[PDB]
């Protein structure tokens, strides 16, 4: 009963006996699958992580300078060079600056001038690796196996709760028959690959948010790099796409940095597909998963139990889903229980055929006493009908409206 | 080794132009950065880049730095900044750090101060114990130069005077002490005690006597 | 914004191990260089070395290479300045500085951290009393702090009471090892009689405070 509410529902009717029925799963989406003798099974796939990623490459967007310097040689005088230069960590510029009697030097000509400042990266972003092997799928199932109220839609414990299972699949071996000791097993063959698409991407985060970027955009970046995955301290290459020189007059080029890039790079990422982690993992929202489920060993709970006879309780007003359906919470006092529901849905009113079909087919109650509550969801039928629930004297009546 | 030269006192007059100079021989190549410190107080940044001031320096701290010599220019001089004054650069190779000598700074608005001399002979107690101790106090007077002797009959004293710099007090006039040991034998052993302090050809003599 | 918060006065003797430190808050630590400088009493700035605390990287001046250790634990943000073995000739006050963009560019200063080293020991000071003759209208009443170490001795009259003519000179450090101290106060002559006079002498290292009378 997982998706009482859901924006994107789909309606999937299986066939009669068969126990083929195709089903397709979209990220915030679910599906209702009803079909014959067997109990109704609410499908969804909850989560789409991926497998560890690997640091491919790694930009940077802020970075900041120090110890700067500026050697300067007279004309015809030799080659201007600093203490550190060859430090790779380091940027340097080597340019000619006018001199004369003035500066110091005895001829009048250009000559030479290098500028050397340390880099270091403040700010940096990393882009990961994505592989179909890495991805692993998450599918949730519910049944409508007649659950008490509304707040049946928590995962607190579960593992000792039967018609509510979790499976997890993954593209090398996608099987992972689904258990629900009441109701038997479902088995479910799910095919990865419709998920569009992990061709050529990258897995971008640059703070604390993630997207999916391409090849050849994030390749072709103008801003420092390096493909390690190192921690200590490494070589940037193309540290001059942030370190700008400007003017230098005869013993100081005005070296100037070109400020982050965080807004930048969200200019050039308005249209790119978003993207979430999970602590370590990360998470996807693309989905589209096709699948086939196969219901052979499904049984239907509560078949022997004869239709109980006290009377039941509305225990909250009933509600139209955006659908068209009809959700109400009925309240037995009585220790007959366990015992079907006799809930229809009836224009005439005595006596007393039913109209539209229900959609927790075969409801019944779980506990025996005292006094128990369960839900319900019915198709009521387009046009003004009735709702009964119980059997006999003291049933319940009420007024209903579809579209 | 490699040090930066400054010259050791330079004066100045209210209201004229105090110039300092540090000589130094990779300053055409490197550039230079002029320090003030008062006494007690850290260090500020009076010139930066030979040429530039930073905010909240007043106007009239300029400077200039040309070939071989930097030159820090106080248009204006005030008693306020009568303070140590250093300059800073780099070595040749630019990475290693250099500081002058120093330069004390000496405005000669102020008028001349006598000292207050105060002679406290030994305690009581002390002479029981055997010891004894002169001291002699001097406070608010200027500039701060004094010349401390001791007399006992009249004649010198040689050891046993011990004697502290010249500090500064809130006048701005300057105060020292000076502490004579000795013990209760040879406190009787004379008749007189005197404290001479000589300060601008004026010396003031206290005297204290075993009576 | 930016504080450099420098450690407390420490006395340390001839041989012992010590370790200044200096706490950053309020910019990017592991962006500026840290350089430190040495001022002994009555001597002027010297430079001592600087280090970057990106990958601790460490320049020191050939006159202190080899004798002091540079090191800094970027992930608090506090540099560090540590002598294994301290000579008396390493007495001074010490600061530190958060350099600018360019090399060893003096940026901010801290406020200094006093290093005092002899061999001597900690002892409390002995109190007398000072009084003078009998003029006859105003006198100086004085009290006297005798062979204590280290600084510093704080001396108050009557409990912070008196603030006219309250005069605290500074110690002298006797060939002993020892300071000594005087502290005097103008008080006229017919106020003595009918006004009770105590110095407050205080002594933390030693834990002491004796409270003098005066005549
Ligand atoms: C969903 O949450 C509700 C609580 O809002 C769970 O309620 C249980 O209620 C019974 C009877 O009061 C208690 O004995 C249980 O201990 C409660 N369990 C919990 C989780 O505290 C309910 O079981 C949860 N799951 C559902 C409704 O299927």
């Amino acid at each position: 009963i997982r998706c009482i509410g859901v924006s994107n529902r789909d309606f999937v009717e299986g066939m009669s006996g068969g126990t083929w029925v195709d089903v397709v799963l979209e990220h915030g989406g679910c599906v209702t699958v009803m079909a014959q003798d067997k109990p109704t099974v609410d499908i969804e796939l909850v989560t789409t992580t991926v497998s560890n990623m690997a640091e491919v490459r790694s930009y940077c967007y802020e970075a900041s300078i120090s110890d700067m310097a500026s050697d300067s040689r007279c004309p015809t005088q030799g080659e201007a060079y600093l203490d550190k230069q060859s430090d790779t960590q380091y940027v340097c510029k080597r340019t000619l600056v006018d001199r004369g009697w003035g500066n110091g030097c005895g001829l009048f000509g250009k000559g030479s001038l290098v500028t050397c400042a340390k880099f270091a990266c403040s700010k940096k972003m990393t882009g990961k690796s994505i592989q179909p092997e890495n991805l692993e799928y998450r599918i949730m199932l519910s049944v409508h196996g007649s659950q008490h109220s509304g707040m049946i839609v928590n995962d607190t414990g579960h593992e000792t709760d039967e018609n509510r299972a979790k499976v997890e699949i993954t593209p090398n071996s996608p099987r992972a028959e689904a258990t629900l000791g009441g109701f038997g097993s479902l088995g479910l063959d799910c095919e990865p690959r419709t998920g569009l698409d992990f061709s050529d991407l990258y897995y971008l985060t640059m703070n604390n948010k993630h997207w999916l970027v391409h090849k050849e955009w994030f390749h072709d970046i103008p801003l420092p790099w390096h493909a390690g995955a190192d921690t200590g301290t490494p070589h940037w290459n193309n540290k001059e796409a942030l370190v700008e020189f400007k003017d230098a007059h005869a013993k100081r080029q005005t070296v100037v940095v070109l400020g982050s890039q965080e807004g930048a790079v969200h200019t050039a990422l308005a249209g790119a597909l978003e993207a979430e982690m999970d602590g370590a993992k990360g998470r996807l929202s693309s989905g589209h998963l096709k699948c086939r489920l196969k219901m052979d060993k499904l049984r239907l709970k509560g078949v022997s139990y004869s239709l109980c006879t006290a009377a039941f309780t509305f225990t909250k007003i009933p509600a139209e889903t955006l659908h068209g359906t009809v959700t109400v919470e009925v309240q037995y006092a009585g220790t007959d229980g366990p015992c079907k529901v006799p809930a229809q849905m009836a224009v005439d009113m005595q006596t007393l055929t039913p109209v539209g079909r229900l959609i927790t087919a075969n409801p019944v109650i779980t506990e025996s006493t005292e006094n128990s509550k369960m839900m319900l969801e019915l198709d009521p039928p387009f046009g003004d009908s009735y709702i009964v629930i119980g059997v006999g004297e003291k049933k319940i009546t009420h007024h209903w409206h579809r579209s | 080794s490699y040090e930066l030269t400054q010259p050791p006192s330079v004066s100045v007059s209210p209201g004229q132009t105090a110039r300092i100079t540090c000589s130094g021989d990779a300053l055409p190549k490197k550039y230079a950065y002029w320090f003030q410190q008062k006494p007690g107080q850290s260090p500020v940044l009076i010139i930066y880049e030979d040429s530039k001031r930073p905010s909240g320096i007043p106007e009239r701290f300029s400077g200039s730095s040309s070939g071989t010599v930097a030159t820090l220019t106080i248009s204006g001089a005030q008693v306020e900044d009568e303070a140590d004054y250093y300059c800073y650069s780099t070595d040749s190779s630019g990475y290693h750090g250099l500081f002058g000598g120093g330069t004390r700074l000496t405005v000669l608005g102020q008028p001349k101060a006598a000292p207050s001399v105060t002679l406290f002979p030994p305690s009581s107690e002390e002479l029981q114990a055997n010891k004894a101790t002169l001291v002699c106090l001097i406070s608010d007077f200027y500039p701060g130069a004094v010349e401390v002797a001791w007399k006992a009959d009249g004649s010198a004293v040689n050891a046993g005077v011990e004697t502290t710099k010249p500090s500064k007090q809130s006048n701005n006039k300057y105060a020292a002490s000076s502490y004579l040991s000795l013990t209760s034998d040879q406190w009787k052993s004379h008749k007189s005690y005197s404290c001479q302090v000589t300060h601008e050809g004026s010396t003031v003599e206290k005297t204290v006597a075993p009576a | 914004e930016v504080q450099l918060v420098q450690s407390g006065a420490e006395v340390k003797r001839p041989g012992e191990s010590l370790k200044i430190s200096c706490k950053t808050s309020g910019y990017s630590f592991t962006s500026y260089w840290i350089s430190w400088v040495r001022q002994m009493p009555g001597k002027g700035l010297e430079w001592m070395g600087a280090i970057d605390p990106s990958d601790s990287d460490t320049r020191y001046s050939p006159s202190f290479q080899g004798q002091v250790t540079i090191s800094a634990d970027k992930s608090i943000s506090t540099a560090y300045l540590q002598w294994s073995s301290l000579k008396a000739s390493d007495s001074a006050t010490y600061y530190c500085a958060k350099e600018g963009i360019a090399a060893r560019s003096l940026d901010v200063w801290g406020r200094g951290v006093l290093v005092t080293v002899s061999s001597a020991s900690t002892k409390g000071p002995s109190v007398f009393p000072l009084a003078p003759s009998s003029s006859e209208s105003t006198a100086a009443l004085g009290c006297l702090v005798k062979d204590y170490f280290p600084e510093p001795v704080t001396v108050s009259w009557n409990s912070g009471s008196l603030t006219s003519g309250v005069h605290t000179f500074p110690a002298v450090l006797q060939s002993s090892g020892l300071y000594s101290l005087s502290s005097v106060v103008t008080v006229p002559s017919s106020s003595l009689g009918t006004q009770t006079y105590v110095c407050n002498v205080n002594h933390k290292p030693s834990n002491t405070k004796v409270d003098k009378r005066v005549e």
